[PDB]
């Protein structure tokens, strides 16, 4: 049946190359030999054998086979290299993660700069992100890595999110302590930059509100290598972290430890005045210091900038074209 | 979509073990051992109930697709207890597995582990991970025994005593193969009902609907009362073969 | 890692901006020249120009104007750099002693802020209160202008209108004044507002919006006589100052769209205004003074004068002389006269500046036999298409051949004697239903030509409707002889085909020498087009004949001979074919993991691709199975204009950023991922479009020529005419270089005083890295240039290592040697 994974080999399809390197094994594009869909398989290697099988890919198959929405990434089937007959023990073949192959990823079609985005495509972006987003935020799971590589876009305008290695279930009456700063610096919370292990699906928030202001800037908001240098872009715009914007800031375990030169006071409005007023309120509660009064997902979902887009109306963005190329 | 991870009961007669000469009452010792070494493994480590838990419903969903001969059962648990606490996120090193293993088992079972334990267990995660067709998430009994008993009103005594008896059923039945036979909110449903009876309880009345005599139907919908006997009968069974009487 | 050195052969000549003033002394009248980071200051005379200075700048210059404040006896120079360096320059001459002085500077970029679309604007108040920038949508820039802001501190007034076309400051306002152009859903309009200092923010304007044209490109200040602006469009100008409204709509000015300005009169009669097509106009301001006594304008009037080269600057300079600044073609000094010739213009040239223009392609070729090689261009656009071939010989000499069409790509046919060259010309739909050509150019000057008459597409049944007066590319393939460069023939492609791609080679065992050109079908309905040709010509006896056709599914964008097989890129795929018996192409094996394959390169049985978003691809054929084989890719993202490999292990790529990467294998076989992974060793913001990466050398080999520490030889054209070199290093060599770098980087004295480690840094929108792996060779060929108490100071404790010498000590003559023999590679 189409439920039995892990048996059905790799030979059913045609690999057609290397799409990106990973974190546990090399993602192929590839086409199905049967159907002529075109696939990514992911390679998950076992045979380092340090620990089995990647916990990161133990995530995404636990996770990725609850998930059903347009936004979130399918993985359609697990197929394994040829095994060894009869020898389990011998056998150190590898398994894949089957799963649908979106056209491009957001980091490339702005860093190559040749991706141009009206007000009206940023719309069905950030609705569709947030759509996801918010199921699996009611599904209690949170992301934790979101970037804009992890943002996949096909051309008909469809957004998927993609990497859920480091996602985990999200209780809110037991505080359990979870990893820490799982975000890309870029992309991470004011509260993981002061380690907070005790985190929030406002998290995912802060990074999604950090692709909000860049598909306007067209580069990204805060840019820094050192996570101190990264408190004080933040704090800047943001606002410098202070008991009377984030009352419980004081708990935080580097709070008295990492300071910004000042205690700046909140710019975004006036350094983001170019950004439409309907999404600028967007950006501000998205980009709220305080986890407890930023934003939730289905609150940025009942906006006047996102509430009455039609998800019918998906508009494409305006892709490379061969008058692009010239 | 999803696979199918429940058999009749007529149907364990013919388990890769029962067809290679095995008879029903070994197959059910090995099973309950096999069950117990996980559970006892995880408890001496500190691990959640449901890792506990997950890891015993893949050893039992594992020896319906595979021989118990030709399969050992102390390191199939003990491999399942490795993936269990991977898929649960309370992880364990393989070494400190075979370690406690090792403690809990004489010289004849560590046997079964064989020349080099830690390659054995490592070894089988494949096999493991291909038998239970990836499907990892599973559910327990807990969370429905929990959820059911947060919306019964009442004596805070005569509730906390039902939870704690339906708890202890729920831990003797992973010795069985209840979970491969029903889905854990009737093992839940089953476990308050037998606890009722026991304790001369009359659930109906902590309900929102005191007059709803069959109480069960509110939280588990087409469940017969022959489905809620019958799971009681095979879990009182193991109180009258064994020692242990029952908790009241 | 990888060590490679670049040196400029030929400085750009194409000019991006021109002003003239009083900047050299308060007494000569000055024509600055800007071309890409190159400064030329003249002075103007009765006869034409007299050079004075030149100096390079460490970027890109973007904003360039002149402007006296009060209490200055001369002009200052503004200038602002393409990564936002902004600086105040004076000109200071002690006797023979010239220097410029950096009088203010800084860096104006924000953190936060969308670039804009038409690019910046720089623009100064007329007395001289601030200066106004437009760097990013909704946001209006200040720098004031007073004596203590050495440092151009500067602060933002949000601007309500996101998308602004063009401002200036007005004339005769009570406070400094913008007025400009933008556009929102309902059209184009024009606006004003006041600048206040004080405040720090707009007020209400002097005038009232005013609904105009919806191409309005330009906006002209008009001076104190008439006060107000002009606006320029496609169609009509137009005149506004409060209450008083213009509109002139001549037929004239529709055929061309209009793109430089210029004041004759400092009263503002008569403005100077030029074309796409290369004419030059006089707009002229017609007065009427009422009994007031006041000057009104009563009415605008436009007249042809005659025809000059396609220009990004005009700037009248004095008598009947204009210099003209042209970036497509060569510019010019030409003189305005008061009586028309016979031909009815009144304009005729008198000096002719080289501009090697737009270099699409190019190609190295020993014409004489002589070792050396010849580089022949195909550079500038429309009617200044040249070819441009280029010898060493100290000066490069350069003959034009002129196309008056664009060239695209050309290559080398020794077997014939003669050139291939790709154009297309500039037809217009025809009341015949056809279309006519402006002028004649090559392709219809041939002396035999041909047409392709093949059917592939004739089935059609797809509507592509034609609008008179609209515009359309025919192009064709040239055969040119190698002596006289004159056209032997022109086959012109099918209707709405464009060629893309061009080689000249053998195949198989065919022992006929072709040109093969790679074709598209291109219609404005399609993003991406789905038909096209390879087609196989021979040129043999004055006369070009179709041997063979393969169609394909896409464009055929690059084309490179492979071990007699013809490699070819169709869109996404990349295909090898074969050469058949029959005298037929056949499909052997495919490559599919491209988004759009642009660029091809062959070494050996190597292949490098180069992507439109994806980088550079080693890919490999494996002739044992018949089909190919990815060897690696660079998994980090650049966007490619050309590429080129090095050797077999190094790769360089250009960047559409003006920044150039070398990327390597790992040559780690530890894991298969790690040989599949390219890593970028090497980066360098280049400032200049490379369009052509070429293997060769232009210097005289006498093969006595001894031999440098350079090893390998990449010539590079760019868009701005600017010819550079390529070549690797050993790691001691670089090493020595780069310490020399940062000990002559501490010594040199800077126009802007903007840090060259700044400048190199590898620059785009969104990532900013230090240079790497790369030797900025014009830096260490100023080591020669610098004064002997500068040398010395920079050779002092500077050790040699990885030879003969472990520890060496440089003197100052020690590195004059080596320098002089690095400048000996061109
Ligand atoms: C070293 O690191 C990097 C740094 C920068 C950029 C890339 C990487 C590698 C890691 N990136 C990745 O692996 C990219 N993830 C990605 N991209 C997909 N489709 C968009 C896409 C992405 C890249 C290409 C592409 C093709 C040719 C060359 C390059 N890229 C094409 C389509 C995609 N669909 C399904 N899945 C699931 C398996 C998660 C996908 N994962």
């Amino acid at each position: 049946t189409e439920s039995d994974w892990g048996k059905r080999c790799v030979d059913k399809f045609d690999i057609i190359g290397i799409i990106g390197e990973g974190t546990y094994g090399q993602v192929y594009k590839a086409k199905d030999k049967d159907t002529g869909e075109l696939v990514a398989l992911k390679k998950v290697r076992l045979d380092n054998e340090k620990e089995g099988f990647p916990i990161t890919a133990i995530r995404e198959i636990k996770i990725l086979r609850q998930l059903i929405h347009r936004s979130v990434v399918n993985m359609k089937e697990i197929v394994t290299d040829k095994q060894d007959a009869l020898d389990f023990k011998k056998d150190k073949g590898a398994f894949y993660l089957v799963f649908e192959y979106m056209d491009h990823d957001l980091m490339g079609l702005l860093e190559s700069g040749l991706v141009h985005f009206s007000e009206d495509h940023i719309k069905s972006f950030m609705k569709q992100l947030m759509e996801g987003l918010e199921y699996c935020h009611k599904k209690n799971f949170l992301h934790r890595d979101i970037k804009c590589s992890n943002i996949l876009l096909n051309n008909s305008g469809q957004i998927k999110l993609a990497d859920f290695g480091l996602a985990r279930l999200y209780n809110s009456e037991e505080s359990r302590p979870y990893t820490n700063k799982v975000i890309t610096l870029w992309y991470r919370p004011p509260e993981l930059l002061l380690g907070e292990e005790r985190y929030t699906p406002a998290i995912d928030v802060w990074s999604c509100g950090c692709i909000l202001g860049e598909l306007f800037t067209k580069k990204p908001i805060f840019q820094a290598n050192l996570e101190l240098a990264q408190l004080e872009l933040i704090s800047r715009l943001c606002g410098s972290p202070c008991p009377a914007v984030w009352p419980d800031v004081i708990r935080l375990p580097y709070f008295n430890t990492m300071k910004p030169k000042k205690q700046y006071r909140r710019r975004l409005r006036e350094e983001f005045s170019f950004i439409p007023s309907a999404a600028l309120d967007l950006l501000d509660h998205m980009l709220t210091l305080d986890p407890s009064k930023r934003c939730t997902a289905e609150q940025t979902l009942q906006s006047d900038f996102l509430k009455d887009v039609e998800l019918s109306k998906m508009a494409p963005p305006d892709l490379p074209h061969w008058q692009d190329c010239h | 979509t999803k696979p199918c991870w429940y058999w009749d009961k007529k149907d364990l007669a013919h388990t890769p073990s029962q067809l290679e000469g095995l008879d029903p009452a070994t197959e059910a010792r090995y099973r309950r051992e096999g069950a117990r070494f996980i559970f006892d493994v995880g408890t001496r480590l500190g691990l959640h109930y449901d890792t506990l838990a997950t890891g015993i419903i893949y050893f039992h969903r594992f020896y319906m697709f595979h021989s118990f001969k030709q399969f050992p059962r102390y390191v199939t648990g003990a491999c399942c207890l490795f993936l269990a606490g991977k898929v649960e996120e309370t992880p364990k090193k393989c070494k400190d597995i075979i370690k406690t293993a090792r403690s809990l088992l004489n010289d004849v079972q560590f046997g079964q582990f064989g020349d080099d334990p830690k390659e054995e267990v490592m070894v089988l995660e494949r096999i493991l991970l291909q038998t239970i067709k990836f499907d990892l998430q599973v559910e327990h009994p807990y969370q429905f025994l929990l959820k059911y008993a947060k919306q019964l009103k009442g004596d805070k005594n005569k509730i906390q005593k039902l939870v704690q008896m339906a708890w202890t059923f729920v831990n003797d039945s992973l010795c069985t193969t209840l979970s491969l036979q029903w889905e854990p909110e009737i093992i839940a449903v089953a476990v308050m009902y037998l606890a009722g009876r026991l304790c001369k309880f009359e659930i109906q009345e902590w309900t929102s609907k005191p007059m709803y005599r069959r109480w069960w139907e509110q939280f588990v919908q087409d469940v017969p009362v022959d489905v809620l006997e019958d799971i009681c009968h095979q879990i009182l069974d193991l109180y009258s073969q064994g020692k242990q009487q029952m908790p009241h | 890692m990888s060590y490679n050195y670049v040196v400029t052969a030929q400085k750009p000549t194409a000019v991006n901006g021109c002003v003239t003033g009083h900047f050299t002394s308060a007494e000569d009248l000055n024509l600055l020249i800007a071309k890409n980071t190159r400064l030329e200051i003249y002075v103007v005379t009765a006869e034409g120009l007299r050079p004075v200075k030149e100096v390079g700048m460490y970027g890109k210059i973007a904003v360039m104007e002149l402007f006296r404040p009060k209490g200055e006896s001369k002009d200052l120079l503004f200038i602002l750099t393409a990564k936002y360096n902004a600086c105040i320059l004076e000109y200071k001459q002690s006797g023979e002693s010239i220097d410029i002085i950096t009088r203010a500077h800084g860096n104006v970029q924000d953190r936060i802020g969308r670039p804009s679309e038409t690019g910046i604007i720089g623009i100064i108040d007329p007395e001289c209160r601030m200066i106004g920038l437009r760097l990013y949508d909704g946001l209006f820039k200040v720098i004031p202008l007073d004596r203590d802001n050495k440092e151009l501190k500067a602060f933002n007034i949000r601007l309500e209108e996101l998308h602004v076309i063009d401002v200036k400051f007005l004339y005769g306002c009570q406070a400094p004044t913008i007025c400009f152009v933008y556009q929102d859903p309902q059209g184009r309009h024009v606006k004003t507002y006041e600048v206040s200092l004080r405040e720090k923010e707009f007020n209400k304007g002097p005038w009232k919006q005013e609904n105009v044209e919806a191409e309005a490109s330009m906006v002209i200040a008009v001076p104190e006589p008439f006060g107000g602006a002009i606006i320029i469009g496609q169609e009509s100008i137009t005149y506004h100052n409060g209450d008083k409204y213009l509109a002139i709509a001549p037929p004239i000015i529709k055929q061309s769209t209009i793109v430089c300005h210029n004041r004759v009169d400092p009263n503002g009669s008569r403005y100077l205004l030029g074309d796409m097509e290369g004419r030059l106009f006089m707009l002229l301001l017609e007065k009427e003074e009422q009994m007031d006594g006041t000057v009104t304008l009563k009415d605008l009037r436009v007249e042809l004068l005659g025809e000059t080269s396609i220009a990004e600057c005009l700037t009248y300079l004095d008598n009947g002389v204009v210099f003209v600044g042209s970036r497509l073609g060569d510019s010019q000094l030409v003189k305005l006269n008061v009586d028309s010739n016979e031909q009815g213009s009144y304009v005729v040239a008198m000096e002719t500046f080289t501009n090697l223009g737009p270099i699409v392609d190019m190609c190295v070729v020993d014409l004489e036999r002589q070792g050396q090689g010849q580089l022949v261009t195909c550079s500038g656009a429309f009617k200044e298409g040249s070819l441009r071939i280029i010898r060493n010989g100290q000066k490069l000499h350069i003959r034009t051949v002129p196309l008056y069409e664009s060239p695209r790509k050309i290559c080398y046919q020794e077997v014939s004697q003669c050139f291939g060259v790709l154009s297309s010309r500039i037809e217009v739909q025809d009341t015949s239903g056809g279309t006519t050509a402006l002028r004649p150019s090559a392709s219809t000057q041939a002396l035999s030509s041909s047409v392709s008459s093949s059917k592939l597409f004739s089935s059609s049944t797809a509507p592509h409707e034609t609008s008179f007066g609209e515009e359309v590319e025919v192009h064709n393939l040239l055969i040119i002889d190698q002596h006289t460069f004159e056209v032997l023939h022109a086959h012109q492609f099918l209707q709405n085909e464009y060629a893309l791609s061009l080689v000249s080679c053998k195949l198989g065992k065919d022992p006929n020498t072709y040109f093969i050109v790679g074709t598209a079908m291109v219609y404005p309905e399609e993003a991406e087009p789905k038909q096209g040709r390879i087609v196989v010509f021979q040129y043999s006896d004055g006369k070009l004949q179709t041997v063979a056709e393969k169609e394909v599914k896409g464009a055929v964008y690059s084309m490179v001979e492979f071990n007699g097989k013809l490699l070819a890129s169709i869109n996404s795929t990349v295909r090898l074919y074969e050469w058949t018996t029959e005298k037929e192409l056949r499909t052997e094996c495919n490559h599919y993991n491209n988004i759009m394959a642009l660029y091809l390169k062959t070494k050996g049985d190597f292949i490098l691709v180069g992507d439109l978003m994806r980088s550079v691809l080693l890919l490999a054929y494996k002739p044992m199975e018949g089909n190919f084989e990815e060897i690696a890719r660079d998994f980090n993202p650049n966007w490619m204009s050309a590429v080129e490999i090095l050797d077999d292990d190094n790769f360089l790529g250009a960047e559409n950023a003006f920044n150039l990467f070398v990327c390597q294998k790992d040559s780690a076989a530890t894991t298969d991922e790690e040989r599949q992974h390219l890593q970028e060793v090497g980066l360098f913001h280049l400032g200049e479009f490379v369009n052509v990466f070429c293997h060769g050398s232009l210097v005289m080999q006498n093969l006595g020529e001894t031999s440098t520490p350079t090893q390998g030889s990449v010539l590079f054209g760019t868009v701005n005419g600017m010819i550079g070199l390529v070549t690797s290093l050993s790691e001691s060599w670089y090493n020595l270089l780069l310490d020399m770098q940062n000990r002559l980087n501490k010594v040199i004295k800077s126009v802007g005083k903007i840090e060259h480690s700044f400048w190199r840094s590898f620059h785009t929108e969104r990532k900013t890295e230090p240079a790497t792996g790369f030797i900025d060779g014009d830096l260490i060929e100023s080591f020669l240039d610098i004064s002997r108490p500068k040398m010395q100071e920079v050779v002092a404790n500077l050790q040699y290592d990885d030879g003969s010498g472990m520890k060496r000590e440089a003197t100052a003559d020690d590195l004059i040697k080596v320098v002089e023999e690095l400048t000996r590679i061109h």
